[PDB]
């Protein structure tokens, strides 16, 4: 029973650490890629933004995508909801990349200690993304983000434009990192038995 | 409870843990190189690859 | 060009229930004594 016991641990913790780097790279992807909403059929005049990226159309039944926005110079990014956005997906990202780091300490420190580190930290960059996600929307009052749109949109109001596959990955993000949480405390308290 | 551990038998590890001191520059040997390597791989993909 | 994400958000869907199924796969694996 314990041999059992024992690989079936050791496989599932290999597991945990294989969909910790696929939640890493996805929080990245997310972080990066500026997808987060984007035009629709309706709206007055094309484009997408992310967190602090935007990209916008002159509007000449062309694209001409003209590009704005980076997290190194906060002045550009349109809205201090985007701004705290950003930096809470910034920050989850960091947690994560240091539980990836914190994996070193399998050789040295207990299981069952690090297991519960990486559990609370993952933790906190499924809290950071959350809120990242809940005031991202507040931004979008924004004059860029209103002249995109229309004038119909608002703070939490989609309006004419349609979110991307950056939103809904990071709500994945959000769940993904909650589960992968909830799975470190388990397999901490697992290991001790 | 799921393993029957209150809030703090099942999530915070304040049990053992500084008495681990001693092994402060093992832990540094293998931690800062893998800081510093996982750094890299998302600086330099974010900047040539995605943008 | 068709200015449609209805597709993109599809595909980012079935990863995502894919991912979501393997973890949730990794409770059903620790969670049965
Ligand atoms: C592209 C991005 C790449 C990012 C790079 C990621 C790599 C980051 C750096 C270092 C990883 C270090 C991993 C070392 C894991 C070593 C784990 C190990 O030592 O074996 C045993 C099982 O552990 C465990 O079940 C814990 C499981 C550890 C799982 C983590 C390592 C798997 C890495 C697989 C690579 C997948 C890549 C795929 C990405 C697409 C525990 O030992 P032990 O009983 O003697 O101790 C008891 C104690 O009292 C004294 O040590
Ligand atoms: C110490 C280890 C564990 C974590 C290190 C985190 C690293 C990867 C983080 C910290 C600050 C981050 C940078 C912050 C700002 C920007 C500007 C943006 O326009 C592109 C991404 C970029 C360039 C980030 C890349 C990743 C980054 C360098
Ligand atoms: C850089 C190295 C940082 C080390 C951080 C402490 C790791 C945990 C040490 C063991 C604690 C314990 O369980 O006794
Ligand atoms: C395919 C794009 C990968 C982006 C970088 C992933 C880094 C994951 C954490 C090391
Ligand atoms: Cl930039």
């Amino acid at each position: 029973y314990h041999e059992h016991y024992m690989r079936n641990s050791r496989a599932i913790g290999v597991l945990w650490a294989i969909f910790t780097i696929c939640f890493a790279i996805i929080n990245v992807v997310v972080f990066i890629q500026p997808y987060w909403v984007g035009d629709s059929v309706s709206t007055p005049k094309p484009g997408y933004f992310g967190l602090f990226h935007y990209c916008v159309g002159s509007g000449l039944a062309g694209r001409e995508l003209t590009c704005r926005g980076s997290f190194t110079d906060f002045s550009t990014i349109p809205s201090s909801a985007f701004k705290a956005a950003a930096f809470f997906v910034l920050l989850s990202m960091v947690l994560i990349l240091g539980c990836i780091t914190c994996f070193s300490l399998f050789f040295f420190c207990n299981t069952a200690t690090v297991y519960k580190i990486c559990a609370w930290m993952q933790l906190l960059a499924a809290l950071c993304l959350v809120l990242g996600c809940m005031i991202f929307p507040d931004g979008w009052d924004a004059e860029t983000i209103r002249d995109m749109c229309g004038a119909k949109t608002g703070k939490y109001s989609l309006g004419d434009c349609s979110v991307r596959w950056a939103y809904i990955l990071a709500i994945i993000g959000i769940l993904n990192a909650l589960i992968l949480s909830f799975l470190a405390f388990v397999l901490g308290n697992r290991q001790t038995d | 409870c799921l393993d029957g551990k209150d809030c703090a038998s099942f999530f915070c590890c304040f049990e053992d843990c500084h008495i681990r001191i001693a092994k402060m520059d093992s832990y540094a040997r293998i931690f800062f190189p893998t800081a510093f390597c996982l750094f890299n791989l998302v600086y330099w993909v974010s900047y040539l690859y995605l943008g | 060009d068709s200015r449609d994400y209805s597709t993109e958000l599809s595909v980012t869907v079935a990863v995502g229930a894919s991912l979501l199924f393997l973890n949730i796969l990794a409770f059903a694996a620790l969670y049965y004594k």
